[PDB]
């Protein structure tokens, strides 16, 4: 029969056991290994023996080997939690899909833009960056795959390029998640 | 549906008042309004729970309601609360130590409700039109107010051919991980198929395409540390009790991340009850542990029962009251319930007829209580269910005297087996 | 063989419709009272309304407590479980005590789990009616249905069965001449083997032929499991399916008859109360009879005590024999029959007294009767007397080897010198006291 | 809010700048003496000169041997490692007792490591093979890495736009390159490009104690050979040997020191209820002391004159050995006066969150002095509930009155 | 040789007519022991009785261990002789019956006769036939031949890495193994491969000989109680409890009392009783004496020596029954008492001179005298320790013999039992 496991009303067991993995291993070295210069070869040729029948039964692959956990990598949630200006973002982006409007998010640092694309992973937001990296042509090339292209929602720009190739736009709704109050910056920003 | 009652099944909950203030009889309670009264306001502080390691002790004579008195706690806390209830003589094991099951009892009654984020994607899938090679497919997913069709990747054909899902059917697909969830039938199955015959289930929300935050709070005790202890945990969690684990890197590790979930807003703390009854049958080294134990700011509220007065405390010679050594017993608050006098036996055993579904005359509901106050309560419960099969029996409506009167002869008490008892049968 | 054991002429309380005693109480005799006491505790459990209530056959050596206890025991019937326990058995060096007599406690409850399932088998003639493509889109070929052509013992019947299922068909060797297990909701295919018909005296293969199907195509199987609550315990308990369990060295040790709470509680009680609500299964509670119970340390009566508080413990029936003697694992703690005078008070004694001579000499001719040896007159009264002056088991036992006596002495029927010989030969326990 | 324990109040010694032990501050009172010789003692420990040494805080019970311990603890620091321990923990049924302290004294020292990581993350891009040419891209490049045959991933870990991030000893799929828009629904989730560069190597200060490594090496679970994952399949276990506990271990730690690669971190280990040990934990910490590798032990007893558990014949005072107790400085803590345990009422009240009014105050200390301090502490609460359910926010005498006549304190319980 | 504390005894030293000599073979004194011992070796020697017991008794520093060694020496090494100790019963995997049971199966011992003949041959001439049939060369250094064997044993050649130019071992009946090299890997100049090479063998390609292993019944239940390896059943990783916890008689003990029976009337297995020697008597508990007295009973038990140094007291796990010995009367009975007398000065003086003549120690006649005085006042085995730092000294102040100077500040500086208990009053 089919159990919980644990005291929820409901759950696949599988999430169960994915949810709650906190610890992992302290230090776990790798195995002792005996190092006598001279080795015998019957010691040699009996251990290649039991390796080799050991190796045969791999129909079962130990699934997945159950190996031990080393990595404990920070929860994607953590993004969004971490500043509540992610959260206002959140709320206003879904807001804007349960009405229809795509969305053009507004940063100054490419680690935010970064820090916005895991967010919009976390919401699972599709969405074409635009950045100084991109040469201008490169950068016409993601407006043209972003206009004309509904099924992608938000468009990310750096605000710190000149941006003279944007032609067309889609739904007219604009997020400045920073502001510079910098003398030109934010001049040409508002303008174009 | 099929569950007997028990002898504790009558109590179904603690009586109280808006100003907890006791009341003479109710829910399946009677007399005792001291000791109702510390248990309403020890529930209380246990459903606050900003305070840990706080214990309570009831002692009483034996009969007057210590295991009644708990189990309506108990049934007072009601679900969303661990309530571990254990007997003292549990504790050994013969795969893990005093200390370490200890442990597992204290963390066993803390829970953790986890908070996780969902998108789940549901409704009518009119067309799972799929291009298999021997790579292309289409969903189109249905509502009672929208309709869209999304295009199927190969990971997620596949899964969807792993769980057949057949037009019409109402799934429940998480946008996370893509987890083919099933729930029912909108609609018979062309009605030509002489096979594969079941109900319709209700059409799905109307908004049902796509949920944005479906919030889902997974609830899970403090016990998962049997989910690190070994790579191989369900043969842990549930039958095997040789979980003689590692206290570091466990025990710290997991308490720190979830004093870190606490912080982040990830899972809520909420401490449970541990009810030891009969912990008199605790060693010494138990009492020692309990007396540390009980001061970490994850210790549960320790609840123990006691029917004894001077007596040995087991694993040495020197006696203490309740058989708890004094450290112990004088950091906890001890609840003393007093016996039950006539009226409160009359109407306690009332209410247990009324459990059993029996009924009896006014003159056996007098002879039935003479007969508690002289030898004891739950032998005049024993003596009501034999009155009442002795009547069925004799194809009679109602317990007269002549039933109690036949089943105390029938089945003796302890204090006319010890009289008979003289026959020197052994020693 | 019939393998007479020591005490089987016992096959139930013997009352009459009334519910009172009687002398030929269906192999049983005497004991009026506890007899009594018995059919109104066995009415009880009958009426399957109580839980977690427990019953003392206290009683001097030789009443015959586990005689009634049989008794009741068989009156029951097969039906519900009955499982017997002696305090010994507790004392577990790999299990706690408490939770092997939690395990007890489960395995006297019974659950019944019914499973009715539509299946059709039969010779296939596998045929696909060919149908104009999807009529939604363009043309081209498609297969709107499936015809299967089960022929049974009794007949032939065509399935227009779901087109989606030929994959199953295909994966499996389904060749037209075989025998497939089909299912009706699920609709998975499971190949017999080929019929017998075709199995060629010269063709050597074994479990690839298998006899026609006797009955219509479509059969609904009915069966009945019956299962202990202890049975669905151990199922739950260890794994099954790959996950390297092939494994001899660290995973021979099979005895991990540990358990938890969590699971045994919780889960299983829910999923049993599913069952039995939704008309799958039947709970079935049982009867525990725990023999030598003055044998279980206190550590065993204080979770017994408590067990029984239970709503789900079933009914318990404790037949101590030892009289006021200290509890084991306590220091010189007296207590009547051995058990803490906490949980006599949760048990109805039913006290048993010492058997007349007369009963002495029925339960002798009962038991010779059983036997199936003739004794005479004479020999049946010295047997009365002999057991009249010591032990009453010692008379029984000399029975069987007065028999063989007789019988090696060229007579038929146990004359008076036969036991009078035996008697000599053998003898009880408290003649040999004289050292 | 962080639900209250029995000891948080306390939050240090709260001695002078020349250790002038204060009247009450730092959330402890009384106890001058004892704070003091506290105060020397976590100098001792901050000095990590001495190893070895021991001290026993015996005293009356509630005294607050445990609290002040605990104050130490956290005058000490998070830094240096404070291992609690109860008497009962050492009783064990897979690992042996004396083992069990031992293992405790290791773990109760801690060690500071500095370790460069080698990280590969990047989508991966070729995935064609024993050795593995893989070939990982990023927002900085992309790098054809020679990785090892050990490394070949055995779940899905798809050739093409799985997005991996691998460090040397294991393999983490993090998630499906940002593909979304090539289908409209995919049972894998995504997340962009990693922008770091694919190879990188980051200095991690990892803070790790001694019994760590020492039962890691005893039962390794790393390398990838067939016989480590059938040895590590099953039945984990303790008990490690004396030779792979001292020898290897202490020699590779002194390597990481005297080359700069680690830092050692003497801590402490609280060993309560010393009073209730077997004589053989005695004879063993008799030689556990006298070491060399000894880290500091803090003993809490509280039995006076007592029968030596394991022996059941000879009596000794605090239920130690005079040999033990002589190799353990005593400190003599004295028991509150009714002043001092109306002031630590008080504190308690303030730092629980229960406003209590001078009558009330006044018979909660009447109540400590007569029955116990920690009776009137547990009292507290349930006065705070009744005041709430009564509609009053302080308490007041009548509602400590009337707790008291609910709750009987053991005195009175053993009277009746 | 590391000289111990029972090495001077080589012997029990008994003449031919049977007498025990006054000093000679390392023993002294103790004419009536040694001749029970005597007497007992040759019952042993005989090895048609079966479960016979007997009991060294006799007071501390008597020689009953060195009795018991002399006899094992007497015995010599072609009979098993299993030294065994009353705690190593008490074992915490194994039940103490069990291990009991083990030993006395250690005391038996049987002699395998068996001609082997191997086949060795050259890997370079491997050429197979038809997988059917197969042939392989010989060239040693004395002849050079060829063989034809079942294509069996070239499976299992082929199951190892065989490479042109090795020395293989084939066995006539099964089994296989190589021999990387015959003085033509060094040759060709390439580096090691993490074995060491071997040239030809010398001798005939074929050989035969006569093989004899003594083998004891433990082993074969050890053997036996395993899957013997092979197929995946071979699984066998640390920890293995190859002591397993018991094994049952009936059906396993049996059958090797059944097929050594087989073998021995076939003339393959000679069996050979040996000696179980149990020292510490007293400590084994009463629940084991009770099995002892029994087991000694079967047809199956070997010959059993015991030795109870202390007198009566009460018996092991009893704490009430009180027996002579230390031993219940159950077992007492049946068993041959040997009493041990103690030594006379002029024998423990001679007991020194031998210990000082085998260890080596050279001691003069008032160093004699003194040491002797020293013995005779607390104990012979006071002497016997002081011996050696005695001339430790000596050899530090450089004298090459001990004088009186020497014993006397040797056994000022260290004390004995009875020394140290006078002073421990304090
Ligand atoms: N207040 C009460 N109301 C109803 N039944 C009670 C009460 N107190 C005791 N009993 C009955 O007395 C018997 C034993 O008393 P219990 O409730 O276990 O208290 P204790 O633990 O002191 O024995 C039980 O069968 C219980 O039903
Ligand atoms: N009333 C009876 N009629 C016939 N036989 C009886 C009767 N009572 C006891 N016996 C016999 O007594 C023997 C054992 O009785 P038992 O139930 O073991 O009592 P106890 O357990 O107290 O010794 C049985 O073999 C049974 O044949
Ligand atoms: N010096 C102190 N200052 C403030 N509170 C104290 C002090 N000493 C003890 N306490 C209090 O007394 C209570 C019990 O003290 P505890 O440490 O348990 O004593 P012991 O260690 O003797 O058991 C603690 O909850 C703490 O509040
Ligand atoms: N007959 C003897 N001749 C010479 N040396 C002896 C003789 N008997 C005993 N010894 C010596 O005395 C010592 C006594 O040792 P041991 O046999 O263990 O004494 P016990 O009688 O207590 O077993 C032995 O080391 C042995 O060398």
């Amino acid at each position: 029969l089919t159990l919980c496991r644990c005291g929820e009303s409901l759950q696949d067991v599988i999430d169960r056991v994915a949810f709650v993995i906190p610890p992992v291993v302290a230090a776990p070295p790798s195995l002792r290994v005996p190092r006598p210069p001279p080795l015998y070869s019957h010691r040699m040729r009996i251990l290649r023996q039991g390796l080799r029948e050991h190796a045969a039964p791999y129909f079962q692959q130990l699934r997945q080997t159950t190996a031990p956990r080393l990595l404990q990598f920070p929860e994607l949630r953590l993004v969004q939690f971490d500043s509540g200006k992610l959260e206002a973002l959140a709320i206003l982006l879904q807001k804007l899909k349960s009405e229809g409007r795509r969305v053009l998010i507004l940063s100054q640092m490419i680690l935010m833009l970064d820090i916005l694309e895991m967010f919009l992973n976390f919401h699972y937001l599709t969405y074409v960056r635009i950045d100084e990296n991109a040469s201008s042509e490169q950068r016409q090339e993601l407006m043209r795959s972003f206009n004309r292209d509904r099924r992608i929602f938000c468009a990310i720009l750096s605000t710190h390029s000149r941006t003279t190739g944007i032609n067309l736009v889609e739904a007219d709704t604009v997020v400045f998640y920073d502001n510079d109050l910098n003398p030109v910056m934010d001049a040409k920003a508002q303008e174009w | 549906r099929i569950e007997r009652i028990g002898a504790h099944s009558h109590i179904r909950g603690l009586g109280l008042d808006d100003a907890l203030e006791p009341r003479q009889a109710s829910q399946g309670m009677v007399g005792q309004l001291a000791a109702r009264r510390a248990a309403g306001v020890v529930l209380e502080m246990i459903r606050e729970g900003k305070i840990a390691g706080r214990a309570v002790l009831i002692a009483g004579q034996p009969g007057t309601g210590k295991t009644a008195i708990a189990m309506g706690m108990a049934q007072a806390l009601g679900p969303d609360t661990p309530f571990t209830a254990i007997a003292g003589s549990e504790i050994f094991s013969l795969e893990m130590s005093k200390t370490e099951a200890l442990t597992q009892a204290f963390r066993r009654s803390i829970g953790v409700r986890i908070k996780e984020e969902t998108e789940i994607i549901e409704g009518e899938v009119v067309e799972i039109q799929i291009d298999r090679p021997a790579k292309v497919g289409k969903l189109t997913l249905k509502t009672t107010e929208m309709e869209t069709i999304y295009d199927l990747g190969t990971k997620m054909i596949e899964s969807l051919t792993k769980d057949k899902v057949q037009a019409g059917d109402v799934i429940t697909i998480d946008k996370a991980t893509g987890k083919i969830s099933k729930l029912g039938r909108s609609f018979t199955r062309a009605r030509d198929y002489d096979a594969m015959g079941s109900q319709t289930k209700f059409v799905q929300c109307p908004d049902g395409e796509l949920q944005k935050r479906k919030e889902v709070v997974h609830t899970v005790s403090l016990h998962e540390i049997d989910v690190i202890n070994s790579r191989t945990q369900g043969f842990l969690a549930l039958f095997s009790g040789d979980t003689g684990e590692i206290k570091s890197e466990v025990r710290e590790q997991i308490n720190a991340k979830v004093a870190e979930w606490r912080e982040e807003g990830k899972a809520e703390i909420i401490p449970g009850v541990l009810f030891i009854d009969e912990v008199h049958m605790l060693d010494i080294e138990s009492f020692s542990f309990l007396n540390r134990a009980l001061e970490s700011d994850m210790a549960p509220v320790l609840i123990m029962a006691t029917n004894r007065g001077i007596t040995r405390i087991r694993g040495t010679s020197y006696q203490s009251p309740h058989g708890i050594p004094i450290d112990l017993l004088d950091r906890l608050l001890i609840v003393s319930t007093t016996p039950y006098s006539e009226k409160d036996t009359k109407q306690i055993l009332r209410i247990r007829c009324e459990e059993e579904d029996v009924e009896m005359s006014e003159d056996a509901y007098t002879v039935l209580t003479r007969i508690g106050l002289e030898t004891s309560l739950r032998y005049a419960i024993q003596l009501i269910t034999a009155a009442s099969l002795v009547c069925r029996k004799r194809k009679g409506t109602e317990v007269q005297v002549d039933d109690i009167k036949r089943v105390y002869s029938l089945f003796l008490d302890e204090s006319r087996s010890t009289q008979y008892m003289k026959e020197y049968q052994d020693a | 063989t019939q393998r007479i054991a020591s005490h089987s002429h016992v096959k139930g309380l013997g009352l009459d419709e009334s519910g009172l005693a009687k002398q030929a109480a269906s192999g049983l005799v005497g004991q009026e009272n506890a007899r009594e006491a018995c059919g109104v505790i066995v009415e009880l459990i009958k009426s399957k309304k109580m839980a977690g209530r427990a019953v003392l056959l206290a009683g001097p050596p030789g009443t015959g407590k586990t005689a009634l206890a049989l008794a009741i025991a068989q009156e029951l019937g097969s039906k519900v479980p009955f499982c017997p326990m002696v305090g010994s058995e507790v004392y577990s060096t790999e299990i706690k005590k408490t939770e092997v007599l939690m395990e007890n406690f489960r395995r006297a409850i019974g659950l019944r789990i019914k499973e009715t399932k539509e299946v059709y088998e039969g010779e296939v003639t596998e045929l696909t009616p060919c149908e104009t493509e999807n009529p939604m889109g363009g043309y081209g070929k498609t297969i709107s249905h499936v015809i299967i052509g089960l022929k049974t013992a009794k007949g032939t019947k065509q399935l227009k069965l779901d087109p989606s299922i030929f994959e199953s068909l295909q994966k499996e060797r389904v060749e037209a001449g075989d025998v497939i297990y089909i299912e009706a909701n699920s609709g998975a295919v499971k190949r017999q083997g080929r019929c017998d018909t075709y199995a060629t005296e010269f063709d050597l293969e074994a479990e690839e032929y298998v006899p026609l199907p006797k009955g219509d195509v479509h059969k609904k199987k009915e069966i009945i499991q019956d299962v202990t609550l202890h049975d669905l315990d151990v199922a739950n308990a260890r794994p099954q399916g790959g996950q390297d369990i092939l494994s001899m060295m660290g995973q021979l040790m099979k005895p991990k008859k540990t358990e938890i709470t969590d699971k045994l509680r919780g889960e299983i009680n829910k999923v049993v109360n599913k069952y039995i609500d939704q008309g799958i299964a039947e709970l079935v509670p049982g009867v525990l009879f725990v023999d030598e119970v003055h044998m279980l340390d206190i550590e065993c009566f204080t979770y017994l005590h408590r067990a029984l508080e239970s709503s789900i413990a079933p009914i318990v029936i404790f037949a101590s024999n030892r009289g006021n003697c200290v509890i084991r694992g306590t220091e010189d703690i007296t207590s009547p029959h051995g058990i803490p005078l906490d949980l006599l008070d949760r048990v109805m004694i039913i006290r048993t007294m010492l058997y007349t001579p007369q009963e002495m000499k029925q339960i002798i001719k009962i038991r010779a009767q059983t036997e199936g040896i003739n004794i005479s007159e004479e020999a049946l009264n010295h047997l009365g007397e002999i057991g009249t002056k010591t032990t009453l088991r010692y008379s029984v036992q000399l029975l069987t080897p007065a028999n063989l006596l007789a019988k090696i002495n060229g007579k038929d029927s146990i004359e008076k010198e036969h036991v009078e010989e035996i008697s000599e030969l053998f003898y009880d326990a408290k003649s040999s006291a004289k050292i």
